[PDB]
């Protein structure tokens, strides 16, 4: 079963995850706009 | 070169302006931290 | 049998040995003070 | 070898790298060379897991 | 563009000439009305201590910390 | 005090192993000049 | 053993003008390493003829 | 061409500021781990992990301000926002000492990036990186000290804090528990860097005394800035100085360039050295044979002697209030004293 | 000509003199290993391993070559505490020998390889320039470590075909070899269970078997050849240098920190379970246990095996011991022989008092006497005409219980003094100090000398992976001639 | 023994002193 | 160079040498193992470091016995 540790450790990897998503998402979008 | 063009959203821009906010926000805060009677 | 090409010559010139041996007695006079405790 | 750094002497050689070529499309001989490989390597991680499973 | 002419342009005066002064005033607000003892935890400046026991505080646990330092925080310590 | 024979051999072979190292390296290559 | 006791009567490390000093030396060896790396890396050779006794005409 | 291309290429425009690939892992890590320090220096307490106060809403002064350690019970934790100890809590997570680790590890990669940056702009230039590998003298600084040394410590608290009296403490700190003058690395670390000192004040001073273009007007019209000078100074000049004045002198300048960054790297290299050796409590505090030659003839005094008593006072009487979760109390009958010898 | 520091620069394009050099490299390390183990031998003493075990004399390779499955002599005697037992031809010695043979071996081998550097296969078969297929070789040397880490874990770390591995009990009284079955639950990522290790092996070495399988039936990428500068051998070396330093920093951490692997019977305990107070509550445990059954202080504390009470002293933690100060633990404060007991310090009006631990940051601590409430009762003033507390105005007195001293009880100060004093170091035991002379100052145990090396080795290998990636991707610029021409021919020119 | 050790090898630094100076390669 | 007996069963392995598939050829598969690496790194630094807790595992000598 899931403890509070487990719950966490996740929330973090996917705000982490989101964090270097959407960095790499607007460097990809600003360089094909001014392409 | 580097001619002018750059509209609002440049990097120079976005450079200024997070160096800009926080630094004049904690001058507002160290300014009224003097006059706290302790 | 037959020679290797990529045999080469090594060279040491008296400048790099004076500091060389200034090296290995500066630092054997920095640790025997440790070696002898 | 390479040799350089010669304006006092001082050698130094360099690693060479052969010339980059492109691959070229399969000969059935190579796809027989291989599925034979293939299958011999599924063959042998199949019995490995079967070992696996049973040492306990 | 560079920044060798960049606060000479009337751009600078119309924006800034007002939003200086309100993060500004922001700043100071933060501090004026003690919001600053309450979101980083800062103790007040007479709340160093309870008035039960004169020792300091220090957490001794470290999955137990968040009560423990809530126990501490309920007695004014 | 205390006197080790082990200092004095560490000490000797640090002072004369890499030195006579360096001395052979110089001496065969001043005859490589002629 | 100087250093020792001279902080224990006279606190220097509050001292600014010892401040400036460590700042000068940790400034030194910064300064130093960077203009050795900047200039050794420049560089691609150099030469000057060289006689029997002097050196030559052209530093080049 | 791909978006990957287009991606790649946009990053190494010739603008102001250089971005690069590099940048990606340089700029957020560097912007956070200097603003943590500010917002933390500016408003986070210390009241509950080591009983101190080193904010300005407190009171402190620039000097006297710091980001401290956490407490010694939380181990070699991490200190996760979403960890089980903050569990969400921003105010717990300052309290706790949890930001002094968001700095230092978003300062470790900041380096990181940093040294990955001089690389690739020395590459787009073509140029050989030395001052890449120069400044790994500093990493080796940095991780010996500000991540290994408490890791072989019991925990984070004996790390040192980014401030500027806490660190003066741990110059203090190491004096009195490791002797750390009398440990030869140290001491190589010492020459190292008072001799790159000594090398930048000769060479400046000798070259802006041995320039050409002393009479008639320059006859140098370029720089050309990245050759940084050396055309502007005769060599011959200085090294006929110098072979008088000290008797030895470069006659090579390209020797002489390589001598002044070698110096103060393996300084700090050998420095880094020494201090993971502390990092295990393995000191060179004492010698055997002074220590038996003093306890059989108690008439014997050395200035050594002197060092260890004074160390043992920093020690007895820094202890309580430096480690104020051990619950050290000392009679001042135990303490100890000049006039009781 | 080359430079003193530039001499292996001769190697690089050269396959069969380098399989050579490596040939040699591998001798000297076998042959390093065998004669360092006959060494150890001979200056070795398994008579008593319970007050002067094998990591007290210093033993180095010896706890290594026990862990796998040694654990006998060819002389007859056991480390385990057994006296008489025939362990086959593989002994300590056993594999001294072995190692001798393989390093001579290795020797001829290197010398053939030098002589018969030239051959067909070496050269590219359409210029006569050395050539490597370096993913090629990757996938099946990769093959050849897989194939070994599934043996490796299936037959002799299960002891289906091995002798198993070292497990213990959780306080090192009684440890041996044993066969260990695997364990994939959530439970074999934990460092402190054996069957975590063996699932590892098991596992990894059948991915190992499938990428090396991969790397051989699959060529490189063309935007990643020409990235990385792959076919160039100093790429290998660079990488191989940062895998390295990486499990360096590991081996280290997982030695200092503990683990199944690194038992506290091999290379001693850690400085983190005397800093936690681990053996003082075990040992507590047991006597208020049998109190509370029914007993008497002098049968509750004769319950205490002299094993634990050795392990609850400070001379043994690894954080206690100098730089330049050699030779073994037992050179340090003399050779265990007995257990005096538990000393029990008590005041005048008959309370106890208990005495202070010195912490391992100290390398002096003043003598306290603290009850069980935390105020200071009586110390060993420092002062030599002011007392409030003393051992004359309290009149402390010591008794012992246990050990070799039970039912004893000193009354005058400068005896008990001497107890208290050696009190602040936990538990108290009889030395000897006259086979060695020791000088009564500390050394740091096997524990401390590995992680140390292997630290120090690993930053400098930091170094090492820098400057040889520096020297891959700038090859163009540290030469002077881009490796993507061929030699040059025939010069035109454009002139005026 | 020690002493004998530390002066020696500094008896070695002073004459290295005296090579260096008056017996160093002409500048070719 | 010699014929051996050897030197040309070996021959086949080590006649490629420099050859390159073309483009990117497998390299998205390269990097989710590379990013599934990076999260079990994580995972098992986190076990150990005990900020990360999952139940029927106790980070300590116990359960050694
Ligand atoms: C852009 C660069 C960047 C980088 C490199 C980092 C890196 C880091 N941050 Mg972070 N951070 C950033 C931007 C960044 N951050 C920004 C902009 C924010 C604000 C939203 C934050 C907010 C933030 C917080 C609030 C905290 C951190 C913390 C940390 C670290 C602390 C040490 C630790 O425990 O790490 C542990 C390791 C990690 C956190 C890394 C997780 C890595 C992931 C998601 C890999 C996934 C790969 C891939 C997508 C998987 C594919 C799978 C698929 C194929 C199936 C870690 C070094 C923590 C800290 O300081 O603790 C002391 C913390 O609490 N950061
Ligand atoms: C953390 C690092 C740190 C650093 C970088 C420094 C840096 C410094 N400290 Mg220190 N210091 C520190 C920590 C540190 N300190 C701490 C923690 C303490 C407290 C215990 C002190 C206590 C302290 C004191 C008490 C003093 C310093 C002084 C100095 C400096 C003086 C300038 C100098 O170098 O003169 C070096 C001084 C010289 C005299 C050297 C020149 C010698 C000559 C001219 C010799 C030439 C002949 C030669 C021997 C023959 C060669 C022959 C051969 C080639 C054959 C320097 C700025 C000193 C200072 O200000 O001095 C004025 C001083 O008195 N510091
Ligand atoms: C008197 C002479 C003297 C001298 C010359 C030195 C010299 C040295 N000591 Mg020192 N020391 C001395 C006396 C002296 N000491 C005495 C008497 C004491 C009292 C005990 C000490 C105590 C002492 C300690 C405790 C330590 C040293 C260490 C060191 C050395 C390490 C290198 C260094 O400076 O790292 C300094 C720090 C760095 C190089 C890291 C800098 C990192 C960066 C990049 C910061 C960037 C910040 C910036 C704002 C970012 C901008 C970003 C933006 C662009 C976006 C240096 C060799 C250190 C050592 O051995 O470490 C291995 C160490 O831990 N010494
Ligand atoms: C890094 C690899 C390594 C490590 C960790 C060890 C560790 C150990 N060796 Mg060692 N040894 C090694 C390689 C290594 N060995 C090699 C390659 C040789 C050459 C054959 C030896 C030769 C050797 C001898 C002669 C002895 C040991 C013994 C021992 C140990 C027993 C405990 C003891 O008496 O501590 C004492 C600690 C040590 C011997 C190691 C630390 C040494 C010191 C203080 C200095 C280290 C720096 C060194 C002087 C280089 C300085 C360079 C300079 C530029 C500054 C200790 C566990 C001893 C033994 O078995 O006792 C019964 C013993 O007498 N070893
Ligand atoms: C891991 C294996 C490894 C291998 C195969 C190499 C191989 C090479 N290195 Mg490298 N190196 C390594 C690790 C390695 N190194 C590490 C870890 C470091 C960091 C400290 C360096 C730092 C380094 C530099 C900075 C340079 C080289 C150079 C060279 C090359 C030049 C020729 C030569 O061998 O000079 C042979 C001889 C020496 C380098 C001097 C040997 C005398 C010394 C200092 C040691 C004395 C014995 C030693 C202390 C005994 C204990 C060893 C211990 C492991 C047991 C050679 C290709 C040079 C190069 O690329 O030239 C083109 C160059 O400039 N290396
Ligand atoms: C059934 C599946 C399975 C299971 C149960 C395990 C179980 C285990 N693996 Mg794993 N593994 C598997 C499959 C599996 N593996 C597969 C298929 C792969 C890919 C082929 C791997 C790749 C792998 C790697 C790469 C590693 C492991 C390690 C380990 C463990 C080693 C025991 C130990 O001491 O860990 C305790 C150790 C850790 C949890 C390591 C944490 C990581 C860091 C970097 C710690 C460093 C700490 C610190 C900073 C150093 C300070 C030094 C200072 C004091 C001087 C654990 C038992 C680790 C290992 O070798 O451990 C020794 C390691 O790094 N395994
Ligand atoms: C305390 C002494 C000291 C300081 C302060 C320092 C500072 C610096 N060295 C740099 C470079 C160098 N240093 C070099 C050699 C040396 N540096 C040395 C000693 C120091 N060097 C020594 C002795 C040497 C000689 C070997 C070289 C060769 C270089 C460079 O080329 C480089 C440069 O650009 O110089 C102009 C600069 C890198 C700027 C950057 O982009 O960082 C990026 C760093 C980031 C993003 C994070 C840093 C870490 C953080 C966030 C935590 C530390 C604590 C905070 C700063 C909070 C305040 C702390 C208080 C104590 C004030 C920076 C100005
Ligand atoms: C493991 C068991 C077996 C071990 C057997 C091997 C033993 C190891 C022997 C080798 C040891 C390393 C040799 C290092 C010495 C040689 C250095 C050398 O030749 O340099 C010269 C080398 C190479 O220099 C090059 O030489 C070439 C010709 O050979 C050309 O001239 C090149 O132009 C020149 O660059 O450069 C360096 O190594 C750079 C660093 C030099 C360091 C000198 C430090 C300064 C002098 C000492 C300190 C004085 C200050 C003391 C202050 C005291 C105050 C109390
Ligand atoms: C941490 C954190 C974070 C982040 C944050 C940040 C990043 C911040 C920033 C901050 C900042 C970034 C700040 C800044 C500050 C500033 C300051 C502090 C200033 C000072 C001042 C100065 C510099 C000036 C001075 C002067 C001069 C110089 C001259 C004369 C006049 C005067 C005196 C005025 C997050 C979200 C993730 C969450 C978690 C945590
Ligand atoms: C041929 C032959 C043979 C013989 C063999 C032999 C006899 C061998 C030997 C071998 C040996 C017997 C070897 C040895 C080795 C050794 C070594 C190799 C060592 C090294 C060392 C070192 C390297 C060190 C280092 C160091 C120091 C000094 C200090 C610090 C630390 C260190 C560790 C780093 C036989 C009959 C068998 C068989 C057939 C053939
Ligand atoms: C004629 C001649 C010569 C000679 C030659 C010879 C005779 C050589 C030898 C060589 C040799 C002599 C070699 C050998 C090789 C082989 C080996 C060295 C092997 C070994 C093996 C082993 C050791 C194994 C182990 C194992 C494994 C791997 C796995 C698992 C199982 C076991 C553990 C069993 C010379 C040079 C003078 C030159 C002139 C002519
Ligand atoms: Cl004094
Ligand atoms: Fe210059």
């Amino acid at each position: 079963t899931i403890t509070p540790s487990l719950k966490g450790f996740f929330i973090g990897l996917l705000s982490g995850a989101v964090v270097l998503g959407l960095t790499f998402a607007v460097l990809i979008a600003i360089s094909q706009i001014d392409k | 070169q580097e001619p002018v063009s750059y509209p609002i959203f440049t990097v120079r821009w976005v450079a200024v302006h997070t160096l800009a906010v926080p630094t004049i926000f904690f001058l507002g805060a160290i300014a009224a931290m003097q006059f706290i009677q302790r | 049998m037959e020679p290797n090409p990529n045999r080469q010559p090594v060279e040491l010139n008296r400048t790099s040995l004076y500091l060389g041996l200034l090296l290995i007695l500066v630092l054997a006079l920095l640790f025997s003070s440790y070696f002898f405790n | 070898m390479r040799y350089t750094t010669d304006e006092g002497g001082r050698l130094n050689n360099f690693a060479i790298e052969p010339k980059v070529y492109q691959a070229q499309p399969w000969t059935p001989q190579q796809k027989v060379r291989a599925a034979l490989l293939v299958g011999g390597g599924l063959l042998l991680v199949a019995g490995l897991v079967a070992i696996a499973v049973g040492v306990s | 563009r560079p920044f060798s002419d960049i606060i000479t342009s009337v751009r600078y005066w119309v924006i800034h000439s007002i939003t200086i002064p309100a993060l500004f005033i922001a700043g100071w607000l933060f501090v004026s009305t003690g919001l600053a003892y309450d979101v980083f935890g800062t103790p007040r400046p007479d709340s160093y201590y309870a008035q039960e026991q004169r020792s300091i505080p220090l957490v001794t646990d470290r999955f137990e910390a968040k009560q423990q330092v809530e126990t501490f925080l309920e007695q004014l310590k | 005090m205390e006197v080790n024979q082990l200092g004095l051999i560490a000490t000797a072979l640090f002072v004369l192993v890499p030195s006579v190292f360096l001395i052979i390296l110089y001496v065969q290559t001043e005859s490589q000049q002629k | 053993n100087f250093m020792i006791v001279f902080q224990a009567e006279h606190n220097i490390l509050m001292h600014p003008f010892h401040q400036l000093g460590v700042a000068g030396v940790f400034g030194g060896a910064l300064f130093c390493a960077m203009h050795g790396s900047l200039v050794t890396s420049s560089l691609i050779r150099e030469t000057t003829e060289t006689e029997s006794a002097n050196y030559g005409y052209k530093f080049g | 061409r791909g978006w990957f291309d287009i991606l790649d290429d946009w990053l190494k425009r010739d603008r102001f500021v250089f971005v690069g690939w590099s940048g990606i892992l340089l700029f957020p890590c560097a912007y956070l781990a200097l603003g943590g320090w500010l917002t933390g220096t500016t408003f986070v307490t210390s009241w509950y992990t080591h009983g101190l106060a080193s904010s300005y809403l407190e009171g402190c002064n620039f000097l006297t301000v710091a980001v401290s350690t956490p407490a010694n019970s939380m181990g070699h934790s991490l200190l996760l926002l979403w960890g089980p100890e903050a569990q969400g809590d921003f105010t717990r997570w300052c309290q706790l000492g949890g930001l002094w680790t968001f700095i230092a590890l978003h300062g470790a990669f900041g380096l990181i990036g940093f040294m990955l940056r001089q690389f690739e702009i020395a590459r787009l230039v073509g140029v050989r990186p030395y001052n890449a590998i120069a400044f790994s003298a500093p990493i080796a600084v940095f991780v010996s000290v500000f991540l290994i040394y408490p890791l072989g410590q019991s925990s984070w608290f004996f790390a040192p804090s980014f401030g500027v009296a806490a660190i003066f403490r741990f110059l203090l700190f190491f004096q009195g528990f490791h002797n750390w003058t009398l440990n030869p690395f140290h001491m190589m670390g010492v020459a190292g860097v008072l001799g790159g000192a000594l090398l930048c004040a000769i060479h400046g001073a000798t070259v802006e005394n041995t320039l050409f273009q002393d009479g008639e007007g320059a006859s140098t019209f370029r720089a050309f800035n990245p050759t940084q000078a050396e055309e502007t100074y005769s060599m011959v000049t200085a090294n006929r100085f110098w072979s008088q004045i000290f008797g030895i002198a470069f006659s090579n300048k390209r020797w002489l360039h390589f001598f002044m960054l070698f110096v103060p790297v393996t300084g700090l290299w050998m420095s880094a050295i020494g201090v993971v050796g502390l990092a295990l409590n393995l000191r060179s505090y004492d010698f055997i044979s002074q220590e038996i030659r003093a306890a059989e003839d108690p008439e014997f005094e050395t200035f050594y002697t002197k060092n260890l008593l004074l160390n043992e006072g920093i020690r007895a009487w820094m202890a309580p209030q430096d480690q104020p979760h051990e619950n050290f109390v000392f009679p001042e009958e135990v303490l100890p004293r000049g006039n009781a010898l | 000509g080359l430079p003193w520091y530039r001499v292996h620069t001769v190697l690089i394009n050269d396959p069969g003199r380098l399989i050579a050099a490596h040939l040699m490299h591998t001798a000297l390390v076998a042959g390093w290993a065998g004669s360092m183990a006959l060494y150890e031998l001979a200056t070795f003493d398994p008579s008593d391993p319970v007050l002067n075990p094998m990591w007290r004399q210093g033993m180095f390779v010896l706890p290594f070559m026990a862990r796998l499955g040694v654990t006998g002599s060819w002389s007859g005697w056991s480390i385990t505490g057994e006296t008489g037992i025939d362990p086959g031809f593989w002994s300590f010695e056993g594999v001294a020998l072995a190692h001798i043979v393989l390093s001579g071996l290795l020797f001829l081998a290197a010398c053939w390889h030098w002589v018969y550097w030239d051959l067909e296969l070496f050269r590219d078969p359409r210029t006569g320039e050395p050539a490597l297929d370096l993913p090629k070789m990757f996938g099946i040397h990769l093959f050849l470590a897989g194939l070994l880490c599934f043996g490796f874990g299936a037959f002799h770390l299960t002891g289906l075909f091995g002798p198993g591995m070292w497990v213990s009990d959780p306080y090192g009284l009684t440890g041996s070899v044993q066969p260990v079955a695997p364990e994939w639950g959530p439970d074999g990522f934990n460092p402190y269970n054996p069957g975590g290790v063996v699932a590892h092996h098991i596992a990894a070495g059948i991915v190992g078997i499938i990428a090396g399988l991969f790397h051989i039936l699959v060529r490189p990428p063309q935007r990643l050849y020409k990235a990385l500068r792959m076919g160039n051998i100093e790429t290998v070396l660079s990488s191989s240098i940062a895998a390295v330093f990486f499990a360096a920093f590991v081996v280290a951490g997982t030695m200092w920190y503990g683990s199944a692997t690194t038992p506290i019977e091999l290379f001693g305990p850690t400085r983190y379970q005397w800093d936690s107070s681990y053996f003082q509550q075990e040992i507590n445990r047991r006597v208020q246990a049998s109190l509370a059954s029914g007993a008497t202080l002098e049968e509750a504390w004769s319950a205490i095996p002299e094993k634990l009470a050795f392990y609850d002293y400070i001379g043994n933690n690894p954080a206690k011991g100098g730089l330049f100060r050699t030779g073994p633990m037992n050179k340090g404060d003399g050779i265990a022989q007995a257990w005096k007991g538990h000393a029990v310090f008590r005041n005048k009006e008959g309370e106890e008092l208990f005495v202070r631990r010195m912490p391992a940051f100290f390398e002096s601590f003043p003598v306290i006497l603290t009850d069980k409430n935390g105020v200071v009762k009586a110390d060993i003033p420092f002062r030599r005409a002011e007392s409030k507390y003393s051992f004359e105005q309290q009149g402390v007195t010591v008794s012992f219980y246990g050990g070799e001293l039970n039912g004893q009880t000193f009354t005058d100060p400068p005896t008990v003094k001497s107890y208290a004093r050696k009190a602040i170091f936990g538990e108290i035991f009889e030395f000897d100090t006259e086979t060695l002379n020791s000088d009564g100052i500390f050394r740091t145990s096997p524990r401390g000398w590995f992680t140390f090396a292997h630290a120090v080795f690993a930053l400098l290998f930091f170094f090492g992976h820098i400057w040889h990636g520096a020297r891959t991707l700038f090859r163009d610029v540290f030469s002077g001639i881009d490796p993507e021409l061929s030699p040059e021919q025939v010069e035109w020119g454009f002139y005026q | 023994m020690e002493t004998i050790t530390y002066v020696f090898i500094f008896a070695c630094i002073i004459a290295l002193f005296f090579f260096a100076i008056f017996f160093r390669e002409p500048p070719r | 160079a010699r014929r051996t007996w050897l030197g040309d069963i070996l021959r086949p392995l080590n006649s490629e040498y420099g050859k390159v598939a073309p483009g990117w050829g497998t390299t998205p598969l390269m990097a989710v193992f590379m990013g599934l690496f990076l999260v079990f790194l994580l995972i098992i630094l986190e076990i150990y470091n005990s900020t990360l807790i999952l139940d029927g595992v106790n980070v300590s000598w116990k359960a050694l016995g």
